[PDB]
């Protein structure tokens, strides 16, 4: 149930060097 | 992974890797989803036409690691396996389909900074999350190209790749390829006209697709790595198991023997 | 799986810690 939030990246509150090309997919197009 | 880059350290703590006792090497990716229980490919484990049928005894999982091939003492955690649970429907005789298969270590993985599940999709993630032009992630210590292509040795890489990937409408998919894709699969890639590139590539196979949830910051297995028509071809895609469809399946068999 | 050199990879012992 505390699956899917990373340890170095999530909980502590950090982001990988691309996940944002991600989010940009869901709203971008 | 073929035009990917090192994975950061911990970027993907659910990347599991499938190892051959004897001899030594990577067979497949994997996914760590509980503390006991690991989701791979089908076809990693049986495939009759080339006399592969794994036993338990025959592979360990390795966890939490980072490097390709060096014995990662204080990250790694290597699991035996206690049984291997194979889709019952698993269609290896035509196109792979429903290509899935659960592993259950013979004890449990205590979790870390480096090993951590990932999460399994439900109906309201899956709807929103797959659909024709939204990015997932993909990660291996596959090929970086086709083998026997450009330059032999720099073929495997030195530590974990990661590359990130657009689902592709059905039509393409469909009209990209002369097997017959069925809804328990789906692909993605750039299109030749899109001037971006990447693929999974040998030796990625069975690990995951993942998505990140911008509802609840999670991020969610969404395919496993299942077949392909070379590496990074254009006018190819990647075709990956579609996870959701077969989530009741998972369900079914931890529900069952998880202990 | 298609994927390896020779004497590849790292030896592993039998650790649980």
């Amino acid at each position: 149930a505390d699956c899917g939030l990373r340890p170095l990246f999530e909980k502590k509150s950090l982001e990988d060097k691309t996940e944002r090309e991600l989010l940009e997919s869901y709203i971008d197009g | 992974i073929v035009e990917g880059s090192d994975a950061e350290i911990g970027m993907s703590p659910w990347q599991v890797m499938l190892f051959r006792k004897s001899p030594q090497e990577l067979l497949c990716g994997a996914s760590l989803i509980s503390d006991r229980w690991v989701l791979t490919a089908a076809h990693c484990l049986l495939y009759p036409p080339w006399d592969k049928n794994f036993t338990e005894n025959d592979l360990l999982v390795r966890i939490g690691k980072h490097s390709r091939t060096r014995y990662e003492r204080n990250i790694e955690k290597i699991s035996m396996l206690e049984k291997i649970y194979i889709h019952p429907r698993y269609n290896w005789r035509e196109n792979l389909d429903r290509d899935i298969a659960l592993m259950k270590l013979k004890k449990p993985v205590a979790f870390s900074d480096y090993i951590h599940p990932v999460c399994l999709p439900d109906r309201e993630t899956a709807a929103s999350l797959l659909q024709a032009g939204y990015k997932g992630r993909v990660t291996g210590w596959g090929n970086l190209k086709e083998t026997w292509t450009a330059n032999v040795g720099k073929g495997q890489p030195s530590v974990l790749q990661v590359v990130n990937l657009p689902i592709v409408e059905r039509p393409v998919c469909k009209d990209s390829t002369r097997i017959r894709i069925t809804d328990n699969m789906f692909c993605a890639g750039y299109k030749p006209d899109e001037g971006k590139r990447g693929d999974a590539c040998e030796g990625d196979s069975g690990g995951p697709f993942v998505m990140k949830s911008p509802f609840n910051n999670r991020w969610y297995q969404m395919g496993i790595v299942s077949w392909g028509e070379g590496c990074d071809r254009d006018g190819k895609y990647g075709f990956y198991t579609h996870v959701f469809r077969l989530k009741k399946w998972i369900q079914k068999v931890i529900d069952q023997f998880g202990e | 799986h298609k994927t390896a050199p020779p004497f590849d990879f790292e030896a592993i012992p039998e650790e649980y810690l």
